[PDB]
C-alpha cells in the first residue's frame, strides 16, 4: 500500500533565495500508514494536493494491505 | 502467512531468505495437515463453542446485559454472539495462516476506538474471547489446544 | 544484548578455542529449558495487563503514594506508572527468553536508577511493585518456570535499589 | 592602561565552536549530476550512522532507496526515515541504549538537537511504548521542526540552538563526543521547576 | 540466533512474543540435537574438509598460488588455508545457533574491504567456500547436507 | 512554569486540602498586586531596546570587554549579548506578571551557568549587566513595580551566580 | 581563508580537494607576495589613511559631528576614528588571508544589531569606509588597487 | 570542464562566479594549448604506451595471465588491453578538459562494483594504469608529465 | 550539466572516437569565443542588480501586474518576482560561460512551466520582462555577448512558452 | 581549526596591531613551503590504501592483534581498524596542508583517548600503527615532505599517548 | 608541584631519553630568565600589603561590594578577602620563579571555584581584583618582568573563572 502524490507548495511565509523548484513541485511516493500525516502536513503548509495515485496499494482489500 | 513476514523481514533487512527460515517455511509446509485438523475442528463445533461462552460469559460478567449495559435485549446480544463469531473466524484465519498477522490486518488494528465509539467494554470482549478459549481447547487434544491458545493468548492479550 | 547461546560462544571466542564439552553441557541446559521458556512467556504474554494491574492491587492501592502528595498521584503520574511496570514484566519476559539478563542491564538498569532520582521517584516503592509482580507472575506459571522469571525480577530490584 | 596581551590562547578558544560556519549542509536541488547525489547519500549516511558506512554492511544493503532517490520518485526527506527504519540503525542506535537514550540519539541524529524539555521526552518515550522504533522515528522526521529548519530535500545537520536553556549544553556535550564514547545518557531527565 | 532475532524483533515493536514465534522457538529448541550433530560431524573431520577443499581450490584457481597471486608461498598458502578454517568454524557457529547472526557478525560485514586492503580475490574466496561445501554436503545424509548448504550457501552470498 | 495561582492550588491539591482561609488570602494579595503588575508589563513591553542599550552604556561600553580580547568584541558577540540581555529582561517581565519565578529556573537558568562556563561568557560581567538592567528599569516603573521586577532580577543574578 | 573555504567546501562532500580547487590554492600561494606587498602598504601608511578619511567623512556627513549625532565631542570622535581604525585592520587581514572570511567572520556578522544599539547610522559608517576606500586606492598602482578595492567593496556591501 | 565545475559551485551557493575563479577560468583559457600538447602527445603515441604497459603488468603480476586468472587467453588478454585504452582515452579526455570530472562520469562511478561482477581484481587494474602512468610520463617532459600524472594518479587512487 | 567540451566529449563518446580534428575546431571556437565570455560575465556580475532594475522599470512596473490586480501585486509576490528575474539572469550567465544552454534545460526549465500554470503566473509579462533584460544586458557588455545572452534568454523563452 | 595564515592572522588581531614584519616573514614562509605542501598532498592522495596496508603489513600483521583474543580479530575490528588509519592519514594530510595541527586536536585528538579507553583499543598497538604509516609515507613523498608530515603524525601519537 | 627543571626532567623521563638539544636550549633558557625573576620575586616580597591594598583601592573600594549587602561587607569579610588577594599574589610569586604554574592548578586552582560558590564570592569582582594587583605588580617591576608576573596572575583568572 503506497500511494504516489504530485503536488504543488507555495511559499507564501517567506521568500527564499535558493532554488526551490523541487520543493513546491513535486510527485512522491507516500506510504499508506504515513499518507493521513502526510496530506495533513500538506494542507497545513497551504499546498495544493493536485493529483493522487495509488498505483501501488491494490485497494478494496481486507488482507495484505 | 509465514511466508509474507518472513519476506517481509527479508526485505527490510536486503537480503535472501536465511536458510534457517528457509527450514521455518519448510517446516511450517510439514505441519499443515496439523493446522488444517484443528481448524477443521473449530470451524465444525463453532455453535457449540459460542453457546457455551456466551452463557459463561453472561454468567461472569452480567453488567453488559443488565438494564442500562451494553448488549441489552436481544438484538444487542445476537450483535454480541455475532461479534464472537467474527473473532473465531479470525483465530481460524490465523490457525491456518501459521501467523498471527490476518487476525491483526482484519480484526485488531482500531478495536479500542471502535468501541470506544460503541460503548463496548473491551475486557468484557476479553473475557469472551477467554471462554472461547477455555472451550475450545477443552474440545481439543491437548497439544492442539496449544496451538489454538497460542492464537486465542495472542488475541486476549492484544484486547486488554 | 546475548542470550545463553551467544554468551557461550563469547567465552569460547575469547578463548579462541572450539566448543568443549562444558560448553556442550551448557547449550544443553539451555536446549532443554527452552520449551519451558516458550510456554511460559506465552502465558505471560497472555497476561500482560492483568499481572500489571494486580501487580499495582497488591502494593501501591490504597496507599500514600496514590493520594495526594505521593509520586503515583496524578493520572500523568499512574500511567507513567502502569507504562514503567509494563516494560519491567516486557523485559523480564525478554530475559527469561534470551537466559542471560545482559538485555535488563543493556537497557532497563542502564540510566534507571539516575532518572528516578532525578524525577523524584521512590525505588523502595517500585521495587516492592516488581517484587509484587513477580509473585503474580509466578503464581500464574508455576514453581519454576516463577523461579526463572523470578530471577530476573530480582536481578531488577537489585539492579535498581 | 595597557599592559602586553598574555593568555592568547584562551583568546582563540573563547568563543561558540566555530564548526558552525565550518560545517556545510546539503540540499539536493539540482538532482540531476551524479557525482552530486552520490556525495549527497554519502552524506546521508555519514550524518545519521555517525560514521562512515561501509564497515557495517556486508553489501551495499540501501541500493533499493538510494535508486529510487536517483529518480526522485522519493524525496530525500523519505531517503531518511527509511534509513533510520531498517535494521542497520536499529542495531546501531537502538539495540544498546534504553529508551530514555535512544530518545536523544534519535533526536541528535534527525532533529539535529538534544530534546527541548520534560514534555518532549514525554511523548516521545510515550510513543515508545505504544508503537515501534520505526514509528518513533516517523514521528520525528515526519514532525513540523523536521520541515522547518532542513526541508524535503536537505540533509539534516548539526544544529546550534539557543532559545530552550537545556538546548545548547546539551546539544553540545550530544555531537562533542565520539560513537561509543561512554555508555552513560547525557540528560536523563529534566528536574522539575 | 534465532532466540535473539525473535526477541529483538518483538523488542523494537514494542510487544511480547507473537505464539507463532514461539513455536518458531520450540522447533528450533527441538532442532538443535540434529543441529548438535551436524556441528560435530563438522568439528571432527576439519582437517580433511580443509585440506580436500583447498588441493580442489588451487586445482580450480591455480593463479592465486602461482608467483603473482596473494597465496604464493609456504606462510602464504598456510594463512590462506587458515581463512578457509576460520570460515569452517563460523559454518559451524552458524549450524549451532540456527540462524547466520554468528557468521554476518563476525566475518562478513567488512570482508570486502579487509580482502580489498590485503590485494585478495573474494571470487577464489567463493570457490575456497564452494569446495567445502562440497566436500561437508559429500560427507553427510542429505537433510544435514541440506541443512549444512544453507549457511555454506549464505556465506558464498555474502561473499557475491 | 506556574504563576502564584497555580502554586497555591498545587499545594492545597498536594495537601488534598481544599482553598483554606491562608489560600484565599494569598490569592486576594495576588489579585490585588495585578493590575499594578499588567501595567508595569505594558511599560516594559514598551521600552524593550531602550533598558537593552542604557544597560549596556551602563555597564558594558567604553569597558575591557567591547575592546579587542574581551569576549563581546566582535558584532556576532555584540550581537549575541543585546540577544542575552533582551532575554533576560523578557523573562523577568513573565515572571512578574506570573509573580513565581519558576519560569525563571525552568527556562533561564536551566543550564545558562554550562552554557556561560563552555562558552567561556563572564559571569560577573553579565551579573553587572542585569543589576543594571534591573536599576534602569526601576528607575522606569517607579518604586514598588521596579522592586518587584528587581526581585526576579536578583533571582536571575543569584542563579547565575 | 582560501585553504579553509577548500577544505571545507570538500569536507562537506565527503571528498578530497578537486584538482581545480588544487590549482586555485597554488595560486593563492604564489599571489601571496603580492597580498603582503598590499598588506605592508596600507599597514604603514594607517595613520595618513584614517585622518584624510576621518576629515573627508566628516565633510561629507557633518550631522554625525554637530550636536544631535553620534560621533560629537572629543572622545565620541576618538571612537569613531577607532572604529574606522578597526574596519581598516580587518581589511588588511582580508587582503592577507586571501578571502573575506576573516572581516566578515569578526567584523561584519551582527555589525547592524551592534550599531543599532549603539544608535548609529550604518549609511554613514558605509561613507567612512567609502573614504577609506578612497584614501586606500588613491596610495597604491592599479591592480593592487584593485585587489584592496575588492575588499573595501566588501565590506561597503556588507554595510547595505 | 572548470567551467561545469565553477558553475555548479556557484549555483550551489547561489551567486554569481567569483573574480578568483574567472581568473581560474582565463587561466585555463590561455592554457589550452599546453593541455593540446600534451593530450596530442598521447594520443600520437598510445599503441606503444599500451604495448610496454600491459607487458610490464603482467611481468610485475602473473596471476591475471596465468590458468584460472582473469585475462587467460587470446580474447581475454585482448579485452584486458581494450580496458587499458579506454582508460587512456579518459585519461586523454581528462587531461583536455582540466578536470577530472568526464573521467568520473564514463569510468570511475561503479568499477567496483563491475569488477566484482566480471571477476577482475581492480588492484590489477589499479597497477595496470600505474605501468601507464610510469611510461606516459617518461615520454613526456617533466612539466607536463607532471600535469598527465595528476590525472593518472587520480585515476589509480579511484581505482585502490 | 555540460560544456561545450562535455558535449564535445560527450558526442565523441557516444559514436565511440577519440578525438577528432572537427572536435578540436569546436573547442578553438569555443576558447576563442570564451576570453570575451569572461570579461562579459564579470561585467554582468558586476551589475545585476541595475540590470534587473531596469528590466523590471521597462516593462512591468507601469502595468497591471505591478498594479492591483496582477499577479505582481503583493510585496510577497514583487520579491518573489525580482527572485526570478535574478535567477533567469544568473543562469543565462551560466549558460553564457559554459557555452551550452543545457543547464537551463537541466535546472530552469525543468518543472517551471507547470508551476507556473498552478500558480496562475503569466507567461507573457514573464517573456516580455526577459526580453527587456535582454537588450538591457546587451547595452551593457556589448554586441557579440549581447548575442551569447540573447540566445540563451531566447532558449529560456521558448522552453517557458 | 586555522591554518598558518589564519593563526597569524589571529595573533595579530588579538593583539589588535597590524601585520609586521615578522607576521610578513612567517606568511612569506608558509607561501615559500606551500607548493610542497601541495605536491605532497597530490602524492599521498593517490596513494591512501598502499600506506594503510603498508602501514599493517609492518606492524599489526601476524602478531597478537590478529590473533584470537586481540582487539584486532574479528573482521568487523579489521575493518574498523583500517577505518581508523584512513583517519590518521587523511587528518595528518590535512594538517600537512593547513601547516598547523589545530584540526588534529578539534576533530581527531579530542575524545579519541577516552574513546580508545572505553573500547578496549590497544594505544600502544595504535601508535606503533600510524608510526609506521608515518615511516612508509616519509618514504613515500621523501625527506623533508616527510618531515612535515612526521610532525603531525607525532603530534597525533603524542595525544593519543 | 614542578619548576621548568623538573617538567623538562619529566618530559625527557617519561620519553625514557636522555636530554637532547631541545632540553638544553629550554633549560639554557630558564637559566637565562632566572636572575631576573629572582630581583622580580625580591621587589615583590618588598611591597606585599602595598600592592594588595592599591589593588582594594583600585578595584574593590567604594563599590556595592564594600557596603551593606556585598560579599566584603564585614570586618572578618574584609579580613579574609585582603588574606585570598595575599595568597594570590604570593603564590603567583611562586609560579614566577618556578617558570611554571603547576603550582597554581595544584595548590590554589584545586577546589577554589566550588569554595567560593559554595561561600557565595563573587568570581568576577575577584577576577578584577586579581587583574588589578596584576596592573600594580606590572607597575611595580617593569614590562618583562610584570609580563612574566601577569602570565601566571591570568592563570589565576581563568582557571577561576
Ligand atoms: C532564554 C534563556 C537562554 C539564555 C540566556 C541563553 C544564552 C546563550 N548565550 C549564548 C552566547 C553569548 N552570550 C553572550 C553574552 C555575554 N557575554 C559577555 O561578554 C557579556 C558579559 C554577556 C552579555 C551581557 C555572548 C558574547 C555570546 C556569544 C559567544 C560566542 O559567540 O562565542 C549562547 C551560545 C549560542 C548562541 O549564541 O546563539 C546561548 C545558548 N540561551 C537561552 O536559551
Ligand atoms: C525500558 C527501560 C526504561 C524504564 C523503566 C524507564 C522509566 C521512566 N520512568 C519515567 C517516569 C515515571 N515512572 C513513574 C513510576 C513510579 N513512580 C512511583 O511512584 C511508583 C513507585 C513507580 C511505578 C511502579 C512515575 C510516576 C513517573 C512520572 C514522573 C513524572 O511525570 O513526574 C520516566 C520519565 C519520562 C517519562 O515519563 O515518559 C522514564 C524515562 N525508561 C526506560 O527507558
Ligand atoms: C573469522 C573472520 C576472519 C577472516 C576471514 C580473517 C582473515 C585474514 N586473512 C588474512 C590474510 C590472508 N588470507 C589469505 C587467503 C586467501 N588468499 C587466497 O588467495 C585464497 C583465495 C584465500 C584463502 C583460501 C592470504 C593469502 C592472506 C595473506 C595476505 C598477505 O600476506 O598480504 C589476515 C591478516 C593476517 C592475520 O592476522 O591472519 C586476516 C586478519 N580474519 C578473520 O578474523
Ligand atoms: C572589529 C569589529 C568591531 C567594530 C566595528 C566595533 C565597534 C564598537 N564601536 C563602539 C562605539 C562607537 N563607534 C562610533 C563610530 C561611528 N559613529 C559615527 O557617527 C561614525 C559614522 C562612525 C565611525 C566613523 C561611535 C560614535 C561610538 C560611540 C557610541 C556611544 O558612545 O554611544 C563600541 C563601544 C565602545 C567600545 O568598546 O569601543 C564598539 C564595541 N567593535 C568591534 O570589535
Ligand atoms: C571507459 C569506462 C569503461 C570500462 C572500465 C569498461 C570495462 C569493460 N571491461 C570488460 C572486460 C574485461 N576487462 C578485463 C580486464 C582485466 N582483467 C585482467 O586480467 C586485467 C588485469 C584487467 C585489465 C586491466 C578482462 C579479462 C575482460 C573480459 C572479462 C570476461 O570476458 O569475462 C568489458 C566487457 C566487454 C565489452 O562490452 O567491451 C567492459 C565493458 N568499459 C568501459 O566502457
Ligand atoms: C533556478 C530556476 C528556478 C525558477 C525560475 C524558479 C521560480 C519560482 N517562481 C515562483 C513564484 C513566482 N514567480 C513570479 C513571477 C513573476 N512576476 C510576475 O508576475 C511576472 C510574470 C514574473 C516576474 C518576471 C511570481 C509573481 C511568483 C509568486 C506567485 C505566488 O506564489 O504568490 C516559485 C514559487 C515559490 C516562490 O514564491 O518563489 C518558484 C519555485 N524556481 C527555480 O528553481
Ligand atoms: C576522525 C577522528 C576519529 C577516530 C580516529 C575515531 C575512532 C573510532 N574507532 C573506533 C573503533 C575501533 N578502532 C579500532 C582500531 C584499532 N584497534 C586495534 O587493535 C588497532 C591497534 C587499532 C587500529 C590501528 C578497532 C579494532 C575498533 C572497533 C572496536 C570494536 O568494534 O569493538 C570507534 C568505535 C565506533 C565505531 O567503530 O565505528 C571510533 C569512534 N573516531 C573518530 O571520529
Ligand atoms: C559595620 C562594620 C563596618 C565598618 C567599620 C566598615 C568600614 C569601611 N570603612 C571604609 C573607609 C573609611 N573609613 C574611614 C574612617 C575613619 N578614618 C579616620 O581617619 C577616622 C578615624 C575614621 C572614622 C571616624 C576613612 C577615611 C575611609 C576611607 C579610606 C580610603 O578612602 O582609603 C570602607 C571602604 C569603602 C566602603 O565601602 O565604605 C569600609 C568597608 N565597613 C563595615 O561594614
Amino acid at each position: 500500500r503506497m500511494f504516489k502524490i504530485t503536488a504543488c507548495v507555495p511559499s507564501q511565509s517567506r521568500i527564499r533565495t535558493q532554488r526551490e523548484l523541487q520543493n513546491t513541485y513535486f510527485t512522491k511516493l507516500v506510504p499508506y500508514d504515513n499518507w493521513f500525516r502526510e496530506q495533513q502536513r500538506i494542507m497545513k503548509m497551504g499546498g495544493k494536493i493536485v493529483k493522487v495515485q495509488l498505483a501501488t496499494g491494490k485497494p478494496g482489500t481486507n488482507t495484505g494491505l | 502467512s509465514i511466508v509474507t513476514k518472513s519476506i517481509v523481514n527479508a526485505d527490510a533487512e536486503a537480503r535472501y531468505l536465511s536458510p534457517g527460515e528457509l527450514d521455518r517455511i519448510k517446516a511450517f509446509v510439514t505441519s499443515g495437515e496439523s493446522r488444517l485438523r484443528i481448524a477443521e475442528t473449530l470451524t465444525g463445533s463453532r455453535e457449540r463453542i459460542i453457546k457455551s461462552a456466551g452463557d459463561a460469559l453472561f454468567q461472569k460478567r452480567p453488567d453488559v446485559v443488565s438494564p442500562g449495559g451494553n448488549a441489552y435485549g436481544e438484538e444487542m446480544t445476537a450483535t454480541c454472539l455475532r461479534d464472537m463469531d467474527y473473532y473465531l473466524r479470525l483465530i481460524t484465519y490465523g490457525v491456518v495462516a501459521g501467523d498471527v498477522t490476518p487476525i491483526e490486518e482484519i480484526g485488531l488494528v482500531g478495536v479500542r476506538e471502535m468501541y470506544k465509539s460503541l460503548g463496548t467494554p473491551v475486557d468484557a470482549v476479553a473475557q469472551a474471547v477467554r471462554e472461547m478459549k477455555a472451550v475450545a481447547t477443552g474440545m481439543m487434544s491437548g497439544d492442539d489446544a496449544a496451538e489454538a491458545g497460542a492464537y486465542f493468548d495472542y488475541v486476549i492479550g492484544a484486547m486488554e | 544484548m546475548q542470550d545463553a547461546i551467544t554468551s557461550v560462544i563469547n567465552s569460547a571466542d575469547v578463548q579462541g578455542k572450539y566448543l568443549d564439552g562444558s560448553a556442550m553441557d551448557k547449550l544443553k541446559a539451555y536446549f532443554t529449558t527452552g520449551a519451558l521458556r516458550v510456554r511460559a512467556a506465552s502465558t505471560i504474554s497472555a497476561n500482560a495487563a492483568a499481572i500489571v494491574k494486580e501487580a499495582v492491587a497488591k502494593s501501591l492501592l490504597y496507599s500514600d503514594v496514590t493520594r495526594p502528595g505521593g509520586n503515583m498521584y496524578t493520572t500523568r503520574r499512574y500511567a507513567a506508572c502502569i507504562r514503567d511496570l509494563d516494560y519491567y514484566l516486557r523485559y523480564a519476559t525478554y530475559a527469561m527468553l534470551a537466559g542471560d539478563p545482559s538485555i535488563l542491564d543493556e537497557r532497563v538498569l542502564n540510566g534507571l536508577k539516575e532518572t528516578y532520582n532525578s524525577l523524584g521517584v521512590p525505588v523502595g516503592s517500585t521495587v516492592q511493585a516488581i517484587q509484587a509482580m513477580k509473585e503474580v507472575t509466578a503464581g500464574l506459571v508455576g514453581a519454576d518456570a516463577g523461579r526463572e522469571m523470578g530471577v530476573y525480577f530480582d536481578y531488577i530490584c537489585s539492579g535498581l535499589s | 592602561k595597557n599592559l602586553p596581551v598574555t593568555d592568547v590562547d584562551a583568546r582563540l578558544k573563547q568563543g561558540v565552536n566555530i564548526q558552525r560556519q565550518q560545517t556545510k549542509a546539503f540540499k539536493l536541488t539540482d538532482t540531476f549530476n551524479k557525482v552530486e547525489l552520490k556525495t549527497a547519500i554519502a552524506a546521508a549516511y555519514r550524518q545519521i550512522f555517525e560514521r562512515d558506512i561501509e564497515p557495517y554492511i556486508v553489501d551495499a544493503q540501501f541500493t533499493a532507496l538510494e535508486s529510487k532517490l536517483g529518480n526522485r520518485e522519493i524525496n530525500m526527506k523519505e531517503f531518511i526515515e527509511g534509513l533510520g527504519c531498517s535494521e542497520l540503525y536499529q542495531k546501531e542506535f537502538y539495540t544498546p541504549y534504553p529508551n530514555t537514550k535512544v530518545i536523544e540519539m534519535g533526536t541528535k541524529h534527525f532533529l539535529g538537537r538534544a530534546p527541548l524539555d520534560q514534555q518532549e521526552i514525554r511523548k516521545y518515550n510515550q510513543i515508545l511504548a505504544s508503537q515501534g522504533l520505526k514509528a518513533f522515528i516517523g514521528a520525528m522526521v515526519n514532525s513540523m521542526e523536521y520541515l522547518d529548519n532542513f526541508g524535503e530535500d536537505t540533509v539534516p545537520f548539526r544544529r546550534f540552538p539557543t532559545l530552550p536553556a537545556a538546548n545548547f549544553p546539551n546539544t553540545e556535550r550530544l555531537y562533542n563526543q565520539l560513537t561509543k564514547q561512554n555508555r552513560d545518557l547525557v540528560v536523563p531527565s529534566f528536574e522539575p521547576a
